[PDB]
């Protein structure tokens, strides 16, 4: 979301997904335990 | 992440950071670094499931205040 | 800082520690 405020600042797509769990008040060693799987569910979700 | 002894350490608001040499834990909004210690960071599991953890020390405060305690 | 005053900090460690000491 930094483009949006500011100028563009790059962070690896598991660290921003890691924010936005702590965003909706989930730990982000969550994601960083199941990233596999999150990046699976989202890729099925896509091609539904 | 950070491995230190075998356990996946995590920051607890903020983000690790790297000048090239050592490491740092600082928020995200303004550059401050701090030295990771584990009042900066959680536990969690272990090493082998984080994808792209680094290996690096995690200081203890309490260590050396351990350490005094055994001196004196 | 503007308008830092002067306070002690109670460490709650210390007399943990300190009373083990006797
Ligand atoms: C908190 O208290 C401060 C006064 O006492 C200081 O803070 C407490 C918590 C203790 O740590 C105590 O040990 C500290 O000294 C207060 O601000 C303070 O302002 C005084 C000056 O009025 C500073 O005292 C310094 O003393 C040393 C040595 O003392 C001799 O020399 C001075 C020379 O001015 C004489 O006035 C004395 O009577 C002694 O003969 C001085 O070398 C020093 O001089 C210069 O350096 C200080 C650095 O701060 C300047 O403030 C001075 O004006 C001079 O330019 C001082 O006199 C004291 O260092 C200073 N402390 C702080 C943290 O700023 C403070 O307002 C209180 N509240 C806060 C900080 O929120
Ligand atoms: C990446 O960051 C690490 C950690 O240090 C960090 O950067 C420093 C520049 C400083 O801002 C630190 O506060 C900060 O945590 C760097 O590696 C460590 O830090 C310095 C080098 O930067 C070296 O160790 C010592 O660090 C002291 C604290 O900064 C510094 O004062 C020492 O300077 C020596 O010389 C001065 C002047 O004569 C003297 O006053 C000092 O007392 C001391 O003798 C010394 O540099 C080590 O590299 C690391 N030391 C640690 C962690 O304790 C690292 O340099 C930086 N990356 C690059 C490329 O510089
Ligand atoms: C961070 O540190 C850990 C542990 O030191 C690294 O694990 C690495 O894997 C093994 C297990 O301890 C260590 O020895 C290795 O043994 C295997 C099997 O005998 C052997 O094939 C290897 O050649 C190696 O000897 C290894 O020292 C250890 N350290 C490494 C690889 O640096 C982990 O990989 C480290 N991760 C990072 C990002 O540094
Ligand atoms: C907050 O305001 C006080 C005064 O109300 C400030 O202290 C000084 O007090 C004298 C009283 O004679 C005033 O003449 C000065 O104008 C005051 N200085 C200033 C900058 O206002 C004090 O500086 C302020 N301090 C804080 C917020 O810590």
């Amino acid at each position: 979301w930094t483009f949006g405020a500011g100028a563009a600042l790059q962070i690896p797509f598991a660290m921003q997904m890691a924010y936005r769990f702590n965003g909706i008040g989930v730990t982000q060693n969550v994601l960083y335990e199941n990233q596999k799987l999150i990046a699976n569910q989202f890729n099925s979700a896509i091609g539904k | 992440a950070i491995c230190h002894d075998g356990k996946a350490h995590f920051p607890r608001e903020g983000v690790f950071v790297s000048n090239g040499t050592h490491w740092f834990v600082t928020q995200r909004n303004f550059y401050e670094p701090q030295i990771i210690t584990t009042d900066n960071t959680f536990v969690s599991g272990n090493c082998d499931v984080v994808i792209g953890i680094v290996n690096n020390t995690v200081y203890d405060p309490l260590q050396p205040e351990l350490d005094s305690f055994k001196e004196e």
